[PDB]
């Protein structure tokens, strides 16, 4: 378009000539937010998909023993200790070597 | 007027390096704890510019060419240069644009010259009220068909002699954007003696002229008619390149630093 | 409010929950333009009063600074010919802030009135000269056919038809000799499909429009950083801070909030910007103060119900704004409108925010 | 989790345009998906904080006699004389991890506030 | 465009005038078809997990 301010088009352009201008916002605009919404959904698999193998962790690293190997970190696992994180968590493992 | 003076002769092109010279506010915008990176008109960082200098036997006033935009580096002591004139032809034929500097405010008279081979203004009567003040005319001979006059903000200037090395340093950008002509000034005092100092200072804006005259080259005013002589001066000329820097805002809305991505 | 999630959820059912219908934003109450004293004026009445104007590379200009042009003597309404007008007009260049305003004086054809556009082409404008992109008026113009128009052609005034390149905006050739004319040069001398740059009016009394000699008088404008000192002949309008207007300072039109800033500005910067590159704070033109540019508060409205079987109780909520308008609760979500604060703590039940929860009891 | 987001498709397009909010009619329900993306990305990211932090609805506290075989757990455990509630690790945590959520919401991009705070956060750990 | 109905915009507008109009219709149809088949191979990847 001409220029990203409305205002700019609208004292320009003709009523009839602007809304092809403004339409070249809209569907560009759109276009960037649906590509915004595409990334956060692609993203919004990856946090749930972390949330899950926290909630697992804690749930058998933390609140029960967990024989798995390499799950509650390397070693032998006894006892695991959350700790608040900003926009995430992190886990305070205490293994056997 | 028409004839140069005795002490004037042609150096040799030698040539110096700028080490962060080039850098300049490109708007009016205040930043803080920002990095801003912006592309103009810029000198280059570890370029080579013209080395020239004048005195009361050596004195050197070439023509120089004007396309891309010019950088201006000015180390005085007493304060020699009062200017330069631009054109395209720069004679009676087209606009010419000059440069007065009374060290007080910056007259620019864009008019039709008649110009004088060895452009000069007398400074003469220094046995009482001295003053440093500009008085004859040697650069043009008359004067008509003016299109464009401005006067500056005002500022502060010393204009007594001192002997040393360099003391005072007023490094200007001169540059044609659309037909308006954008000049940033800058004046700190160093310690010089000849070459430049490595440092790093950033120009603030001086003066807008709206004008839209083609300047295709440009010529200097050094001032201090065979008899007469200058004073001790050296003076630098750059040239501008469309090249992107990384410009560093602090809290206080200038220029801490500077990065040029196209060098290394 | 609970019809308005009736229409959201397309349902008659409301189950019980917080449902999102609208989005609150406070609207401008007043108008707040603040500019120093009157200086000067802009001769728009002072080059009407000429007794001919020159050819269309010779135009005259006079350079009056400070915007505000002269709104006194106004010779734009139904004086002229014909006027044919781009943005806002003479009379409403007062609510507009410009630098320096550049009166020109031209005298062109019928035909190139209409190719008179900001910074647009045309025949003067990427040959002789080229109107600046900042140019918001009106071009004013009168029908000169029955006095500077002579029979057979009218030759005095010139004009230059064709130049090597298409002009800038704010760019002038005044050179009538003999240059490129197409894309191929011919090196100098007219010929090899070539032809003569310059050219003359054959303006002639008989034919029709295109053919008339109209004298065009076109404001130059500029819209850059550079301060105005004065908007309109009523100015202030008394600045009020902590409250949402329609604000235009030092050139910068918009609308938001008016707070009061601690940032030090450089006297030759005149506004800042923010990391995403919007207006953060301006600086006032009249006397030395900092104020610090936000828009206008604004969220969504949150409807609070419960189920449409078991009460019709609703809960108004308002998300991250106050509420100035006005059960009216202040929380760290927002102001909540509809609801009771109780200092006990019970299991959530609708969720709100910031550990804040809403449930219908006794 | 990560931040919640909400973005109104008429305001961040454009805004205070009567014109165009009706071209925004003619291009269908965009607004609709859209905008319930968002907003289910912000309750499964609050989904996230309740199937991870608290497990468990019964609060457990430290007994004051401590006798742990000794450990030393003041560490792990939070500090009463802090105005916040947190640990001595927790600490450099919440410090080394780093206004822009106001720079956001003044272009028309709305943040929503999370519904679990960090006191809350932290009586679950 | 013109009229959500294809049959409005062949009866009305002639073959060179309705190319105009029919692109308009199917690109918008192509973006909405595309942000379908999008959010469905997002919600293909929750129903596996």
């Amino acid at each position: 378009a001409i220029s990203s301010v409305l205002n700019d088009i609208l004292s320009r352009l003709d009523p009839p000539e602007a809304e092809v201008q403004i339409d070249r916002l809209i569907t560009g605009r759109l276009q960037s937010l649906q590509t915004y919404v595409t990334q956060q959904l692609i993203r919004a698999a990856e946090i749930r998909a972390s949330a899950n193998l926290a909630a697992t962790k804690m749930s058998e690293c933390v609140l029960g023993q967990s024989k798995r190997v390499d799950f509650c970190g390397k070693g032998y696992h006894l006892m695991s200790f959350p700790q608040s994180a900003p926009h995430g968590v992190v886990f305070l493992h205490v293994t056997y070597v | 007027q028409c004839v140069n003076f005795t002490t004037r002769t042609q150096l040799p092109p030698a040539y110096t390096n700028s080490f962060t010279r080039g850098v300049y506010y490109p708007d009016k915008v205040f930043r803080s704890s920002v990095l801003h990176s912006t592309q103009d008109l810029f000198l280059p960082f570890f370029s080579n510019v013209t080395w020239f200098h004048a005195i009361h036997k050596r004195f050197a006033n070439p023509v120089l060419p004007f396309n891309d935009g010019v950088y201006f580096a000015s180390t005085e002591k007493s304060n020699i240069i009062r200017g330069w004139i631009f054109g395209t032809t720069l004679d009676s034929k087209t606009q010419s644009l000059l440069i007065v500097n009374n060290a007080t405010n910056v007259v620019i008279k864009v008019c039709e010259f008649q110009f004088c081979n060895d452009p000069f203004l007398g400074v003469y009567y220094h046995k009482n009220n001295k003053s440093w003040m500009e008085s004859e005319f040697r650069v043009y001979s008359s004067a008509n068909n003016c299109t464009f006059e401005y006067v500056s903000q005002p500022f502060l200037m010393d204009l007594e002699g001192k002997q040393g090395n360099f003391k005072n340093l007023r490094e200007f950008v001169f540059k044609n954007i659309d037909g308006y002509f954008k000049i940033y000034s800058k004046h700190t005092p160093i310690n010089l003696v000849r070459g430049l100092p490595q440092g790093f200072s950033a120009l603030e804006p001086l003066v807008d002229l709206p004008i839209g005259i083609n300047i295709t080259r440009f010529q200097t005013l050094h001032i201090s008619s065979s008899g007469w002589t200058a004073g001790a001066a050296a003076y630098y000329v750059g040239y501008l390149q469309p090249r992107t820097f990384l410009l560093k805002y602090n809290e206080n809305g200038t220029i801490t630093d500077a990065v040029d991505c196209a060098l290394d | 409010p609970l019809s308005e999630t009736k229409c959201t959820l397309k349902s008659f059912t409301v189950e019980k929950g917080i449902y999102q219908t609208s989005n609150f934003r406070v609207q401008p109450t007043e108008s707040i333009v603040r500019f120093p004293n009157i200086t000067n004026l802009c001769p728009f009445g002072e080059v009407f009063n000429a007794t001919r104007f020159a050819s269309v590379y010779a135009w005259n200009r006079k350079r009056i600074s400070n915007c505000v042009a002269d709104y006194s003597v106004l010779y734009n309404s139904a004086s002229f010919s014909t006027f044919k007008c781009y943005g806002v007009s003479p009379t409403k260049l007062n609510d507009l802030c410009f630098t320096n305003v550049y009166a020109d004086s031209f005298v062109i054809r019928g035909d190139e009135v209409r190719q008179i556009a900001p910074g647009q082409t045309g025949n003067i404008a990427d040959y002789n000269y080229k109107l600046p992109d900042d140019f918001t008026g009106c071009v004013i113009a009168w029908n000169s056919n029955n006095l500077d128009s002579k029979v057979g052609g009218n030759y005095n005034y010139l004009y230059r038809l064709f130049r090597k390149s298409n002009l800038k905006p704010f760019e002038r050739d005044i050179s009538t000799e003999i240059y490129q004319a197409g894309s191929t040069p011919c090196n100098g001398v007219k010929g090899f499909n070539c032809y003569f740059p310059l050219q003359s009016y054959g303006f002639q009394p008989t034919y029709g429009v295109g053919y008339q000699p109209y004298r065009v008088v076109v404001l130059s404008f500029e819209l850059l950083h550079a301060p105005a000192t004065v908007c309109g002949p009523k100015k202030s309008t008394n600045l009020v801070k902590n409250k949402c207007v329609n604000f235009n300072f030092n050139g910068l039109t918009g609308t938001g909030v008016l707070t009061e800033s601690n940032k030090k500005f450089l006297p030759f910067q005149q506004f800042g910007r923010d990391i995403a590159d919007t207006t953060d704070a301006v600086r006032d033109p009249q006397t030395l103060e900092i104020l610090d540019i936000t828009p206008c508060s604004f969220g969504g409205v949150s409807v609070i119900t419960p189920g449409t079987n078991t009460s019709n109780q609703v809960a108004v909520l308002y998300q991250g704004v106050n509420c100035t308008e006005v059960n009216v609760f202040q929380t760290r979500a927002g102001c909540l409108i509809g609801a009771e604060h109780v200092n006990n703590s019970y299991e959530c039940d609708i969720p709100i925010g910031a550990g804040i929860c809403a449930s219908y009891q006794t | 989790s990560m931040t919640k987001t909400s973005v109104d498709c008429t305001m961040y397009i454009c805004g205070d345009s009567t014109e165009c909010s009706n071209l925004l009619l003619q291009y269908g329900s965009f607004c609709t998906q859209l905008n319930r993306a968002l907003t289910g990305i912000a309750v499964e990211q609050d989904k996230n904080t309740q199937e991870v932090f608290a497990q468990v609805k019964q609060i457990y506290k430290t007994p004051p006699i401590k006798d742990f075989g000794g450990f030393n757990f003041s560490q792990i455990l939070p500090d009463p004389s802090k105005p916040s509630k947190r640990s001595f690790i927790e600490d450099l945590l919440f410090n080394k991890v780093t206004d822009l959520i106001c720079a956001q919401k003044f272009n028309g991009l709305t943040v929503l506030p999370p519904l679990l705070t960090d006191e809350m956060i932290a009586q679950y750990t």
